[PDB]
RNA sequence: GACCCUUAAC
RNA sequence: GCGGUAAUUCCAGCUCCAAUAGCGUAUAUUAAAGUUGUUGCAGUUAAAAAGCUCGUAGUUGAACUUUGGGCCCGGUUGGCCGGUCGGAUUUCCAACGGGGCCUUUCCUUCUGGCUAACCUUGAGCUUGGCGAACCAGGACUUUUACUUUGAAAAAAUUAGAGUGUUCAAAGCAGGCGUAUUGCUCGAAUAUAUUAGCAUGGAAUAAUAGAAUAGGACGUUUGGUUCUAUUUUGUUGGUUUCUAGGACCAUCGUAAUGAUUAAUAGGGACGGUCGGGGGCAUCAGUAUUCAAUUGUCAGAGGUGAAAUUCUUGGAUUUAUUGAAGACUAACUACUGCGAAAGCAUUUGCCAAGGACGUUUUCAUUAAUCAAGAACGAAAGUUAGGGGAUCGAAGAUGAUCAGAUACCGUCGUAGUCUUAACCAUAAACUAUGCCGACUAGGGAUCGGGUGGUGUUUUUUUAAUGACCCACUCGGCACCUUACGAGAAAUCAAAGUCUUUGGGUUCUGGGGGGAGUAUGGUCGCAAGGCUGAAACUUAAAGGAAUU
RNA sequence: GGAUAGUGGCCUACCAUGGUUUCAACGGGUAACGGGGAAUAAGGGUUCGAUUCCGGAGAGGGAGCCUGAGAAACGGCUACC
């Protein structure tokens, strides 16, 4: 381990550690498409909301804060990007 | 940082941190309090002469046993009374009482020689006439 | 780090490489605008207004959307805060100890710690008058600090 | 806090360089770091050394040979005399024949015989042997 | 359970 | 250390050694002394990290803005070796040290009596024009520190060139001829402390410019005082399109104009977490009772006893009992707090770290004389409570005691104050912030990933477990690379290969943390803090 | 304004508390005249410098003054101690 490709480290490697101690830093959250059943009004949610989350259509709260990733509300579905 | 400011604007620091430390030091507190000046019985000077006052047998100091031969001295310039030695053997009858010696330290920058205790000075010098000179009999001491 | 702790948590946003982002955006700047300040009229902060941004619409950062930060946008248009939020909740965090200390006058924990406010609040107002944000001989007063919250 | 970023660059190379390693990364990469190295790979004690651009402040990555024994900072960036040249490598230095003491002159950051050739002065950067 | 001391005399 | 009756140490003789017309001694001072430490000290235990946090001055403080590429050149060229003397010639090679020109690059541009590098040109080179190897006419070369360069250390001195004072210290003299004329070289040259000038130096390091434009460009169109010389009858003043330092007055031009978002810091938000804090409440033993009942008469206590309580019933047994304190067991190489410290329940009140964050601000920071908050126990005023234990205060053993250790008691003594006090082996005897340097598991928080295992109404919200990561924390296995005097050390390493920032402290032992003093305190005392004198050791870690 | 050879709170007629200060003022000590220099040195330093040169001050202690271009002179004067 003396010698070492520290500008191409794999990217198990990578993934592996902290957001802030990879080669150059990035977010680990995403923004998700939640729609809730029925009506679609496609609303666009950060992984970590941190706030209730409710489509522009009416009182439909969409996700739930939590200490980490928002946990979605039980009737609904989401898409990654 | 090795406790000590580094910065290149930090010299007033290090100069009076220096000040105050050196008066740790032993020799530079002794020198800028002037105890010599103020306390020692020579005033600071390398020698003094006085008047014989007593003979002493200051004994000696353990593991030794010997009697060391002093003199009380008062100083002619203070009129403080100090011990010198006569160092070498039977020149205590050459300094035996009321003349006008000459005084030296003993080396040991205001401490014991050796197993005497107390003693200060020694002498190097009677009536004019030193010490070892009366000692190899190069010279005697005035009569009349 | 932690200036009145001994944590050293590392814990932050780990802003993205991208500088033009984020290419599934389907919004414009000029919308994002708008919706920052019909929320900024609505008495949010930049902070708030930036959570909401991000979590109930596509805003990675107004940033990187828009050219501007959210309290450029808001000083730009006239709804920045006579104060900044930073050191207004900083006083308000003051105010509610101090309150909780005049009925709890054997609580020494909480007078250390309004020690430690207050010397943030100083030193934050500090460098905000030295920037020139604050009137210079603005002061934190704990006895006027309630009612000039607002 | 962070005070000299080239302090922390430089241990970080002298602590891969004692520990065999032949490579090292650097944060933050300021310019004075890359002149350092600069200064370093072409004397040759170092060998490549690769700027990664992250947004905030770069990083570098530098390659070891076994070639480098100690390379140093001097802080503060003493004030350096043309006549105060000679006492510094003869502080520093290993030898006469060898070494070099890195000072920042407004001639640029070089090694001391650069600027003996060039006849310039300024403040001390640092050392590399 | 109780239990103090020990050459000045090469 | 030698001398206490074969002393290599004293008194002498002999011999010998060192320096030598000089050699001892005394006192200071320099080196030795890395024992004053900027270079360059030490602070776990040898002396020394303030109890702990805040905090002003001081010191210090992340990164970023022209980091590259071509062209040619009067210039010691070392050698491709006797064309510029036992001897050396720039063209087939040096780092060329430097200069100028292009590459968006710009070293302020305009008055004219001089007309300079420019296809305005009489023979292999100027008889019209664009400018620094030339020039006086602009308030404007951001502010500095740090350059190189030197207009300068009065001489003497120091370093030092020459010199036949006989040498030398020294001195600044001298040297040489047509034997007899006269002539001539000297008396150089050199920042051992720091502030003015420098068409060439911006690398390093800062409170500088344009952010509700008050910005730039000016020969856009105006217009607004002017001691106004050049030209017009008294000396002088009163008047225009003039050349000049005026308002951003504007149908102008300009990619018009505040770098990143530091595994810096602050703030916000989310779910948490904790014996962190405060105020109320709510529960679990003893001590003293009460009415029971039991009795021989014992109980208590100890190494063994004794003091002591027992008809009047001690001790012991068993539900409505007046109190006060404490929070066991769970409880750990566990948690929280700045430390001191914090452990029953529940309610309330503010606070906090860590985590997570594609939120926000943007260098607001680190450490800190002075200054400030908190600060165990004991102690001190004051009212309430006083169960328990228990500094002080009487029996027994020791006897020479035992006004000690052990028994039994027992006053003061751990709650609320204007409250005070401010000290502890306040300890990790390890200052804080930052970076880096080996291994390996576990644990506390918090997140992430595993349709992992198990769980109401059994496999329709979750929780609790298991693996893998990760951030932060309490810690944990070695005379281990490295460090150390060693003990030992996950820092006590990255330290003679000595410099990341910064605060405090120490300089042999004692006298002595002892005040002639000052200051705080009700006092007890705290903080600050010597000298005389006296010592050759005191001390640390090992070994036997 | 006066005085001075001349500037100047140098002195005389007013407001304002102006001036200095932890970057150490102001007090205290100096066995303190300052410097060129000396001794000692690996490099940095430490100590000394009454004294051959330069500057200052003094003529037993203070004070005052005449003459003179120049002295508050002392191998000039005046007074007190």
């Amino acid at each position: 381990v003396l010698v070492q490709d520290l500008l191409h480290p794999t990217a198990a490697s990578e993934a592996r550690k902290h957001k802030l101690k990879t080669l150059v830093q990035g977010p680990r959250s995403y923004f998700l498409d939640v729609k809730c059943p029925g009506c679609l009004n496609i609303t666009t949610v950060f992984s970590h909301a941190q706030t209730a989350v409710t489509c522009e259509s009416c009182s439909t709260i969409l996700c739930t804060p939590t200490g980490g990733k928002a946990k979605l509300s039980e009737g609904t579905s989401f898409r990654r990007k | 940082g090795k406790g000590k400011p580094r910065g290149l604007n930090s010299a007033r620091k290090l100069r009076v941190h220096r000040r105050n430390n050196r008066w740790a030091e032993n020799n530079y507190k002794k020198r800028l309090l002037g105890t010599a000046f103020k306390s020692s019985p020579f005033g600071g000077s390398s020698h003094a002469k006085g008047i014989v006052l007593e003979k002493l047998g200051i004994e000696s100091k353990q593991p030794n046993s010997a009697i060391r031969k002093c003199v009380r001295v008062q100083l002619i310039k203070n009129g403080k009374k100090v011990t010198a030695f006569v160092p070498n053997d039977g020149c205590l009858n050459f300094v035996d009482e009321n003349d006008e010696v000459l005084l030296a330290g003993f080396g040991r920058k205001g401490k014991a020689k050796g197993d005497i205790p107390g003693v200060r000075f020694k002498v190097v010098k009677v009536s004019g006439v030193s010490l070892l000179a009366l000692w190899k009999e190069k010279k005697e001491k005035p009569r009349s | 780090g932690r200036m009145h702790s001994a944590g050293k948590g590392i814990s932050s946003s780990a802003i993205p490489y991208s500088r033009n982002a984020p290419a599934w955006f389907k919004l414009s700047s000029e919308s994002v605008i708008e919706q920052i300040v019909k929320y900024a009229r609505k008495g949010l902060t930049p902070s708030q207004i930036g959570v909401l941004l991000r979590d109930a619409h596509g805003v990675t950062q107004a940033r990187v959307i828009t050219g501007n930060k959210i309290m450029r946008i808001l000083k730009s248009n006239g709804l920045a805060p006579e104060i900044p939020e930073d050191l207004y909740y900083l006083i308000k965090k003051a105010v509610s100890v101090r309150k909780h200390l005049e009925r709890n006058r054997k609580d020494k924990d909480a007078k250390f710690r309004l020690i430690l406010i207050e010397s943030r609040i100083h030193r934050l107002a500090r460098y905000y008058r030295t920037v020139a944000v604050l009137p210079p001989n603005w002061k934190y007063e704990s006895a006027t600090a309630s009612a000039l919250v607002n | 806090t962070r005070s000299s970023v080239l302090a922390d660059a430089l241990n970080a190379i002298n602590n891969a360089e004692k520990t065999g390693k032949r490579q090292v990364l650097i944060r933050p990469s300021s310019k004075v770091i890359i002149k350092f190295l600069q200064v370093m790979q072409k004397h040759g004690y170092i060998g490549e050394f690769e700027y990664i651009d992250d947004h905030r402040s770069g990083k570098i990555v530098v390659q070891l040979n076994g070639r480098l024994n100690k390379c140093g900072v001097i802080s503060p960036r003493f004030n350096v005399k043309i006549g105060d040249i000679e006492k510094w490598t003869a502080n520093l230095l290993p030898a006469r024949q060898f070494g070099y003491v890195i000072l920042t002159t407004s001639a640029g950051i070089m090694d001391h015989e650069e600027a003996r050739r060039k006849h310039v002065s300024g403040k001390i950067l640092g050392f590399v042997y």
